[PDB]
């Protein structure tokens, strides 16, 4: 099962009305879709007698500030029947939510806590949608390439409280940035 | 207990505005204790900054853009019961408990 | 299955064979030599590559190396290191600031690398633990201190080394 | 003779003092689990066996045969009583 | 009676010397087996290693939480210490070398060994922590557990031996010991001894790793010392009864002129070092079992043998009139 | 139920572990772990470094299988440069690569002996690390964090005498090795804290994204050294051990396993090893001799290029994966045709592995659940990033 | 007072000899830096052949290496067990994360060295410091420990 | 320079990766016979020691 | 700012307030200390790298006072005990190193500012011997710097206060509190907090402050009862008194003051029983209705219920 | 008599029977070796001048290569 067959047989075999974009290349087969898609085309991709993706290896998000939808999501999955591996990507922007798909693949769960942690894109129906990396009451979605690099906040004990305390960054030394291009 | 769906109207985006309201409002007690704030503020105080914060966001009207505010109200408040970040006068991000701006903001700096 | 089988396993079990075969090499180590060293009187082994602590290099003329490219403020991964330069009354080009924040640096010898006139070295001492957080903000002279005092074994190490770099 | 024990109460006294001065020289300077219930009930019955054969293996070369399966007839009472707890599993903490 | 107390404190200040040095003993066999040195720069060989920690633990400052049981949290180091250091009264070095010459010391320490519970108990319901409160309840109820063999196989030796007096018991193994014959026995009252001292592979209060809080987790300082020189106080004493019931206590190996030279005292001293290497060698050979599966080898192993073995001698003593 | 706050705070289980158990007296009900205590925003930073300054960052994600995760990297961007490796470089990478899955192999099964009561098998297990660790040394001067491969190869050739070493220490591995099992593998108490315990069928590590020794575990035969080679895998031999029962007992036999494996793999690479370059011989990405920067325009012009600015990577995305000691560690790089990559996700093997704690200790004994942490082999650097 | 400096003097001699014979660590292994340590305590360093014994527990504990980055989610439990130590206690930091943030400085999520959280009395540099990097820190510590006078100094107040 | 580290001429001697098995243990019989022997023949003894001490 | 202070006895209870606040406003902070290197450790947590800086110094030698004095330009005087040690007397805590500490800061002739802390109720006619040992420095500072700047705080509560402290201590310990005077004298207790932001402010204005004396006290006025009453309130125990008349608590506070200046061995400080604070308590501390208050330094002091009181949650 | 409180200076004078003098540097720090197999042919020791408050900085840059077999040229030899 090599990636001129999964071209070719996603092609004859898929309904139409899912897939807007397939790239076959050296880098990866990949299957672009609306959101409102996602979740039916990777039901199909992990029943299918002739695909049998099983394995969702993770699910990221990339931010494109210049695009009106700004977030793109990333599903890299694999075949370990056929020793082939698919990417399905669909797009979404700051308000719109997409489907979960951890009634498919029950290790979503953790990737798309990870991806609402890093860049504040919802998920329907996923259990328990909540923050798992960053710090309890962080503000921001760090991934977001206007997000700056050392955040807004830090912490530091402080002794008249009696306590380990958040207040706004200042930096001895700021991060040079060199441009080289 | 999953994520619901966006709202289909402000009808049903009022109805969860409602509900996360109500929410807010009946761990008032629970975050009283938490941060022991019997001398500090009244309970109908707290109720207030909730509802201002509501009242400042009356002028949206796309229901996908409630739903993501009630959503991140949802997860604000979890925090300040489950996972306390004491302060003494702030409680998350809320402070608790004859010249004009121009001229103090003067005297303060050159920015603005 | 047999009663001679059910026989050695029930045996095998109440007088618990396999646990004395335990005891048996466990105490063969108690015998022989440890492989404990006797720090600091002896140190464990150590390369020519090694990369510890920075120092700056001079000529064998007792001037500088360095000629403030910049190339290690610019290639160091933790951003470490902070240069000034201007040039100097006799018209060389040279560093008047160069400090390197050890708390922040994550010794990966990269400076070392990028260096073209061998100034900034990863010396071999590893053993400068201090009492204060300031004492590991090195400034040029520190670092300049830290070549006279190590210069000969780099040296020695550079020879090795330049064989293969 | 009850003489022996005086040096025990004494050695207590002194143990006393040793556990005071150790401990006082530094001052100078709801949830029910049931199987703690049946473990401890099954100790008490066992305490009680060992409490009778204390006389019975003192005595066995006067009792003789009689006194033997007078034993036997208890252990074996007992012994039905800790069938039955294993085979209801008391003896199992899983 | 006025050179009693030079008695007891010739008995009492050794002892906390031996139990100093057994800690260093078990650092340093564990390291020679793991191929490390162990303690070896405080003091030639370490061997200044006990004073500077004991020196440590009484210059560190006493935490005492706040609990509304203030007394019982200071007082149940004290009964666990003071409970190991008692036991010693009975026990024979030679003969006539012992201090209490008890005709039903055999009871008295199966007493002792009952009492050795609370201090654990009220340790762990006085710290004000459930999880050292539930540690607590596991270690208690183990000892409890094991006591139980360690009681039938008592009641196997007197029934040997007739008497309850420890010189007896000793000198009943002149022809020989009782280790010989009672080897099973031997072996299953070494496992439980293993077990009742909450030692490897028994030590629940060991596997902080586990997410299992030992009893002693809130103690600093010296209650924290006094729990563990208690507890290796306990070890010794549970060699000695080993040495005493099974290798004949004092006598020589083999009743000739040759070993009859060297004294008694000797002779108890390396049984009970030979018993001390194996508490520290099984320590250093095996991992750990759960507290679920050791409490079913105590109920479901240990005493149904021990029982067995009661009866088997008893009957076989009875058969062919060989009773005491 | 009442809820047990249990976080292993020291070297003994991790260190910033942190599990939310729901006990129904000592049986485990649920199990929740706590995660980001080790978050220190790796793919934010990487962002901001030049392809060769994010190199060092791959060293400090699973921080005892080190030069694996920079063969993950490297090969990422020689995938996106379409870059050519030198023979010799290759074999290099695949002797340090199992190198570093016996240090692995090492530290985690002792480790978890350790946690269980084994405490000898740890001592005698770390003083082979150290002879390792010496071979990390000798070619990068670094212990731990080498940054030794690179885009292209390899930083530096081997030292003189090195391979005889290696040699030496391969002549005696298996003794030790022999050594380890003979204290664990027929021990009962050994054996009754690992049968049964953490069960994983097949289906369920397939449901929950598992890799490596998790996967093998239950009989899945899938290992990508064999399913999607790279660099000179294809000319070794080795066995891929499997499972028949999916309890923590297989994984612990399957690790002693893939170390005899990789002794075997470390053999080949000995007697095969090639004489050649150690880096690619293209004359934009890699840098050059010392002794040709100081006598040539065009290297001089070439250094200053590639320590100042870094090389360019042609806009693309693609998804990398290597089999690490832990499982499929995979890099998706996003390249916009600058100097520094646009988007660098990292998945950890050991995110999917913690993920499944829930399913895996579900009615187990609360002593079990450090067994079954210990058979998914966590460490947090990858976990948190 | 020719006579009470003399005793005074013997007495704190006594006091640093316990206490640098005798110090036992409470690990806060976070990160990279923990595994070293592991070896340090391992057979080639040995740190038990100082004396030097690793305990669970704070309220058995006279010393903490942080050893490892800090982030500002486990900066408050990092205070918490410091705060359970018994006094008198040490903090070594080792590493150039737990020194000043190291390669994490500019991270929105790592706290800038963990002396910013705990007072720190040794740092060890390097990431990760060697083995025996950390073994001369510790000889550093109790090279600091030999230098108090408690009993004069109490004695004076 | 062209000298590179490298196998011997002949390539190093081939070494062991599978697990070398020990036969070491008395096992079964031996064992059982040794108790049970000991067993008897000490109580014997047992008997002739309290004989004596009587 | 380029503000670099040297403030004496920072290592006490309003020392660590201080130190923080001073760090807060960029000024540079040298912590003078004469006993152990762990006395200040808690002070380097506070302040950037660098700026909070402790030097080792002895109260009886001279050279090491303008030593640790050498490289400021305001100095700040914490020093003082309320009880009595066998080598430092009332006087030689309260007025012997204040009015050295003057003299090195006059042949300084660098220190721009000069603040000393004083007790709210100092006067020659005082009944405690610790208050008149404190006049006394009032006017040997003033003497010597014309220029300084007096701080007279009252009873200061905080969660290193020996107020709240030994009372809790003593009603877990025994399980009853005693009134020294029938609960009766009325003193105006004061967040230690707000004495801080007053120094920090007294070294802010234009120049407003120097040569004046301050009277710092809380915003409401309590009796030794009432007090107790908030303390019975934050640790949720049931309120039990013992009435001591006067005549019977300096028998009890009379060993100590007895047998201090003849043993050659130290002695407990003493909490509740210390003889000074007793005569003190004869007579009510309140603030003057002619001095300068905390609204002289457009500054509002923080009540006592609440926060100033929430330490106290560690003795439930 | 340092060997009585200083067990690690003991087991310095211990190893040190049957070794060789390599050298002595400036300080006054004394080098030994044996020349056997222990730990894998590893035995090269410094014994610090200072019999007391002895530390692992005092050794010169010229002995420390040779110290930790970095090298195999002496102090001496480097410094010639
Ligand atoms: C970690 O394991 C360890 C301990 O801590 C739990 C120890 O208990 C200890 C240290 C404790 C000991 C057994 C020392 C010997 C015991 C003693 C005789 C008393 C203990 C204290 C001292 C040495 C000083 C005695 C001082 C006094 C209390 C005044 C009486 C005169 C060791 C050896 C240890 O390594
Ligand atoms: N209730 C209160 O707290 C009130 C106190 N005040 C006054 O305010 C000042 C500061 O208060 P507070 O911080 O609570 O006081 P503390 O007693 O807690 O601290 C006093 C400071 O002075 C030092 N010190 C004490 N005696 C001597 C001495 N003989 N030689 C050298 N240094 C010495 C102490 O150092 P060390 O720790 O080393 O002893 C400490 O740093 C004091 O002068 C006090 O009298 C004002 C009103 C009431
Ligand atoms: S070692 Fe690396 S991080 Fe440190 S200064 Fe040199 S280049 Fe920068
Ligand atoms: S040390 Fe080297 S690389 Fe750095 S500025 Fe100087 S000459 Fe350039
Ligand atoms: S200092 Fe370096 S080795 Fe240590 S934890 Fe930080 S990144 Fe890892």
């Amino acid at each position: 099962m090599d990636n001129q067959f999964i071209f070719k047989y996603s092609w004859e075999t898929l309904p139409k009305k899912w897939v807007k974009k397939m790239e076959r290349s050296e880098h990866g087969n990949r299957f672009d879709t609306n959101t409102d898609y996602l979740f039916q085309l990777l039901c199909f991709l992990k029943l299918h007698t002739y695909t049998r993706v099983q394995v969702l290896i993770d699910i990221c998000g990339v931010d494109y500030p210049s695009r009106k939808r700004r977030f793109e999501v990333v599903y890299n999955l694999l075949s370990t029947r056929y020793n082939s591996r698919i990417r399905v990507q669909t797009s979404a922007d700051e308000v719109t939510r997409i489907s979960s798909v951890v009634s498919l693949f029950p290790s979503a769960g953790w990737w798309e806590r990870e991806v609402w942690d890093m860049f504040g894109v919802s998920f329907i129906n996923h259990p328990d949608l909540r923050r798992i990396l960053t710090d309890y009451g962080f503000e921001g979605h760090p991934l977001r390439k206007d997000f700056p690099l050392s955040g807004y906040v830090q912490v530091r004990y402080d002794d008249p409280e009696k306590r380990v305390v958040s207040e706004p960054i200042e930096m001895t030394q700021e991060f040079r940035y060199f441009d080289f291009a | 207990i999953g994520v619901p769906p966006n709202s289909a109207n402000l009808t049903e985006a009022r109805r969860r505005v409602f509900d996360f309201f109500r929410a807010a409002c009946r761990s008032i007690p629970t975050i009283m204790d938490i941060y022991n704030l019997q001398d500090v503020v009244a309970p109908s105080q707290l109720r207030y900054a909730i509802s201002a914060q509501i009242r400042n966001n009356a002028h949206i009207t796309d229901p996908k853009v409630i739903d993501l505010l009630i959503f991140k109200g949802m997860e604000e408040l979890t925090d300040i019961v489950d996972h306390a970040k004491q302060r003494h006068h702030i409680i998350g991000q809320y402070v608790v408990g004859g010249k004009t701006d121009f001229l103090k903001n003067f005297y303060t700096s050159n920015y603005f | 299955k047999d009663w001679n089988t059910v026989f050695e396993r029930s045996i095998n079990t109440l007088f618990l064979t396999e646990m004395v075969r335990g005891l048996s090499l466990t105490l063969k180590y108690f015998f022989d030599p440890k492989v404990t060293i006797n720090y600091p009187f002896e140190k464990g082994p150590l390369s020519p590559r090694f990369r510890g602590e920075h120092a700056l290099r001079r000529y064998p003329t007792g001037e500088e190396r360095c000629i403030a490219c910049k190339l290690c403020e610019a290639v160091c991964p933790a951003q470490a290191i902070t240069i000034e330069a201007e040039e100097r009354e006799d018209g060389s080009r040279r560093t008047t600031r160069y400090d390197i924040d050890m708390t922040k640096c994550i010794y990966c010898g990269f400076c070392q690398e990028a260096c073209p006139v061998d100034a900034i070295v990863e010396g071999p001492n590893f053993e400068f633990a201090t009492e204060t957080h300031e004492e590991l903000l090195y400034d040029k002279e520190k670092l300049l201190e830290n070549g006279d005092r190590w210069e000969t074994e780099i040296a020695e190490n550079l020879r090795s080394e330049s064989l293969y770099r | 003779m009850m003489l022996e024990f005086a040096p025990i109460f004494i050695y207590l006294v002194i143990s006393l003092l040793v556990s005071l001065i150790l401990l006082g020289v530094p001052f100078l300077f709801s949830r029910f689990d049931i199987r703690f219930y049946l473990v401890s009930i099954l100790f008490l019955i066992f305490d009680l066996e060992v409490t009778f054969f204390f006389p019975w293996a003192v005595s066995l070369n006067k009792i003789d045969l009689f006194g033997f399966w007078s034993m036997m007839a208890f252990l074996f009472i007992l012994t039905i009583g800790f069938l039955y707890e294993w085979k209801r599993g008391a003896l199992d903490w899983e | 009676y006025i050179a009693v107390p030079a008695e007891i404190l010739g008995i009492i200040l050794p002892l906390l010397l031996g139990v100093a040095f057994l800690v260093l003993a078990e650092r340093k066999v564990m390291a020679f087996v793991q191929r490390r040195k162990g303690p070896d720069v405080v003091g030639s060989f370490g061997l200044l290693q006990p004073l500077a920690d004991g020196l440590k633990l009484i210059l560190k400052e006493p935490i005492s939480p706040s609990s509304a049981n203030f007394f019982l949290f200071r007082m149940a180091p004290v009964a666990t210490f003071m409970l190991s250091l008692v036991a010693w009264a009975v026990v024979p070095f030679d003969y006539g070398m012992v201090l209490s010459d008890l005709n039903i010391g055999l009871l008295y320490l199966f007493a002792i060994s009952s009492l050795g519970v609370y201090g654990i108990i009220i340790a762990g319901r006085s710290s004000n922590s459930k999880y050292a409160f539930l540690g607590a309840l596991r270690s208690a109820a183990q000892m409890v557990s094991y006591e139980v063999s360690i009681g039938l196989i008592l009641i196997t030796v007197l029934i040997c031996v007739g008497s309850c007096n420890l010189s007896e018991i000793v000198m009943a193994q002149k022809q020989i010991w009782f280790g010989i014959p009672l080897f099973p026995v031997l072996v299953m009252f070494f496992i439980s001894c293993l077990a009742e001292t909450n030692r490897a592979p028994f030590d629940l209060p060991e596997a902080e790793a586990e997410l299992v809080a030992g009893y002693n987790v809130e103690y600093s300082s010296m209650g924290f010392a006094l729990f563990f020189l208690g507890e290796y106080a306990n070890m010794i004493l549970m060699s000695g009864l080993c040495t005493l019931f099974f290798l004949g206590g004092w006598l020589p190996i083999l009743d000739l002129p040759i070993f009859k030279k060297i004294p008694g005292s000797i002779w108890f001293s390396i049984k009970v070092l030979f018993f001390l290497f194996l508490y520290i060698w099984v320590r250093a050979a095996f991992p750990r079992y759960r507290y679920d599966q050791l409490m079913g080898l105590g109920w479901k192993v240990f005493l149904p043998l021990s029982l067995a073995w009661v009866v088997s001698v008893s009957g076989l003593l009875v058969t062919f009139q060989w009773l005491p | 139920n009442f809820t047990l706050n249990f976080g292993p705070q020291h070297p003994a289980a991790h260190g910033v572990l942190r599990l939310v158990l729901e006990m129904n007296g000592e049986v485990v009900e649920r199990a929740e772990p706590h995660i980001g205590l080790l978050h220190r925003g790796t793919e934010k930073l990487i962002e901001y470094k030049t392809y060769l300054q994010a190199l060092p960052y791959f060293d400090r994600l699973d921080y005892v299988s080190m030069m694996a995760q920079e063969h993950a990297y490297s090969l990422a961007v020689e995938k996106l440069l379409n870059c050519e490796v030198p023979l010799r470089a290759q074999y290099i990478r695949v002797l340090f690569c199992e190198i570093t899955r016996i240090l692995n192999h090492l530290l985690a099964l002792t480790t978890h002996a350790m946690d269980v009561g084994a405490l000898t098998p740890f001592l005698w297990a770390f003083e082979e690390r150290e002879k390792l660790l010496e071979f990390y040394e000798r070619v990068s001067g670094a212990r731990m964090h080498a940054s030794f491969i690179r885009p292209g190869g390899v930083a530096q050739d081997l030292p003189l005498g090195l391979c005889r070493d290696i040699d030496s220490f391969t002549q005696q591995f298996a003794s030790r090795i022999d050594e380890l099992e003979e204290m664990l593998t027929g021990n009962r108490i050994w054996k009754q804290r690992l049968v049964d315990i953490g069960t994983v069928t097949a289906q369920q590590a397939k449901d929950w994204g598992f890799s490596g020794v998790m996967l093998r575990g239950s009989g899945v035969c899938w290992d990508l050294r064999r399913a999607a080679p790279y660099d000179v895998y294809d000319q070794l031999d080795f066995d891929v051990p499997v499972g028949t029962r999916g309890d923590c007992y297989d994984r612990y036999c399957i690790r002693i396993e893939e170390m005899r494996q990789s002794l075997r793999i470390i053999v080949q690479c000995l007697n095969q090893m090639p004489s050649g370059m150690i880096k690619a011989d293209d004359r934009k990405l890699c840098p050059p001799s010392r002794c040709r920067m100081k006598l040539s325009m065009e290297s001089l012009i070439h250094h200053f290029e590639l320590y100042t600015e870094g090389f360019s990577v042609p806009a693309s995305s693609t998804y990398t994966a290597v089999e690490a000691p832990k499982g499929e560690f995979g890099v998706f790089l996003v390249s916009n045709g600058s100097n520094r990559p646009y988007r660098c996700k990292i998945r950890a093997p050991g995110f999917a592995h913690l993920q499944g704690l829930d399913f895996m200790s579900k009615h187990h004994m609360l002593a079990d659940v450090v067994t079954i942490i210990g058979t998914q082999d966590i460490v947090f650097g990858e976990v948190d990033r | 007072s020719k006579a009470a400096e003399f005793v005074i003097s013997k007495v704190d001699d006594l006091m640093n000899w316990a206490r640098t014979g005798s110090i036992w660590p409470m690990t806060f292994g976070l990160a990279c830096c923990a595994v070293e340590m592991m070896h340090t305590g391992a057979a080639r360093y040995d740190l038990d052949r100082f004396g030097i014994i690793f305990r669970p527990s704070p309220r058995q504990s006279d010393c903490m290496i942080v050893a490892g980055t800090l982030t500002n989610k486990m900066a408050p439990a990092l205070r918490k067990v410091y705060d359970q130590m018994p006094e008198p206690r040490w903090v070594i930091s080792m590493g150039s994360c737990a020194n000043g943030g190291g390669y994490y400085h500019y991270s929105y999520s790592v706290v800038r060295g963990c002396d910013r959280i705990v007072p720190v009395d040794i740092y060890v540099p390097g990431c990760p410091p060697t083995a025996e990097a950390l073994l001369y820190g510790l000889l550093q510590l109790q090279k600091k420990i030999n230098r108090r006078k408690d009993f004069l100094h109490w004695w004076n107040k | 320079p062209l000298l590179q580290d490298g196998p011997p001429p002949g390539g190093f001697a081939p070494v062991r990766y599978a697990r070398r098995i020990s036969n070491t243990g008395p096992s079964a019989m031996a064992m059982f016979l040794a108790v049970s022997g000991a067993f008897a023949w000490g109580m014997y003894q047992v008997g002739q020691g309290n004989k004596i001490r009587r | 700012s380029g503000i670099v202070a040297t403030v004496f006895g920072a290592t006490g209870f309003l020392g660590r307030y201080l130190v923080q606040q001073l760090a807060k406003m960029g000024s540079q902070v040298l912590v003078p200390f004469r006993g152990s290197e762990d006395s200040p450790r808690h002070l380097k947590l506070m302040g950037d790298l660098g700026q909070v800086v402790p030097m080792k110094f002895d109260p009886r030698d001279e050279d090491s006072i303008k030593a640790v004095m050498a490289k400021a330009n305001v100095v700040i005087n914490l020093i003082g005990r309320e009880y009595e040690t066998r080598n430092f007397s009332f006087e030689d805590a309260n007025h012997h190193i204040a009015e050295k500490l003057a003299l090195v800061a006059k042949e300084h002739g660098g220190i721009m500012r000069y603040i000393q802390v004083s007790c709210l109720g100092a006067s020659v006619s005082s009944p405690s011997r610790m208050l008149r040992a404190k006049a006394a420095a009032e006017e040997a500072v003033l003497n010597a710097l014309p220029e300084a700047t007096i701080m007279r705080p009252a009873t200061m509560i905080g969660t290193e206060d020996r107020i709240l402290n030994p009372w809790s201590m003593f009603v877990k310990k025994y399980g009853f509190l005693p009134l020294i005077g029938g609960g009766t004298t009325k003193f105006q207790p004061v967040y230690v907090v707000d004495v801080a932001a007053a120094i920090v402010a007294a070294l802010k204005d234009d120049g407003s402050s120097m040569g004046k004396t301050y009277e710092l006290g809380g915003p409401d006025v309590f009796t030794t009862h009432e007090l107790a009453e908030i303390m019975y309130d934050m640790i949720r125990e049931w309120p039990r008194y013992v009435k001591l008349p006067f005549p019977i608590a300096k028998a009890m506070a009379a060993p100590r003051d007895f047998m201090v200046n003849k043993v050659p061995f130290p002695l407990p400080s003493p909490q509740i029983f210390n003889l000074d604070q007793i005569n003190a308590l004869t007579t009510d501390t309140l603030v003057s209705d002619n001095a300068l208050k905390f609204q002289d330094l457009d500054l509002v002091p923080h009540k006592l219920k609440g926060y100033p009181v929430e330490f106290l949650i560690q003795y439930r | 008599m340092r060997c009585l409180p200083d067990g690690n200076l003991l087991q310095t004078k211990i190893h040190n029977i049957g070794a060789t003098l390599v050298g002595v540097d400036k300080f006054g720090n004394k080098y030994y070796q044996k020349l056997g197999d222990t730990q894998y042919g590893r035995h090269r020791w410094v014994e610090y001048a200072s019999k007391d408050r002895y530390n692992a900085s005092q050794v010169p840059a010229e002995w420390h290569g040779w110290l930790h077999f970095i090298t195999d040229h002496t102090g001496d030899e480097l410094l010639s």
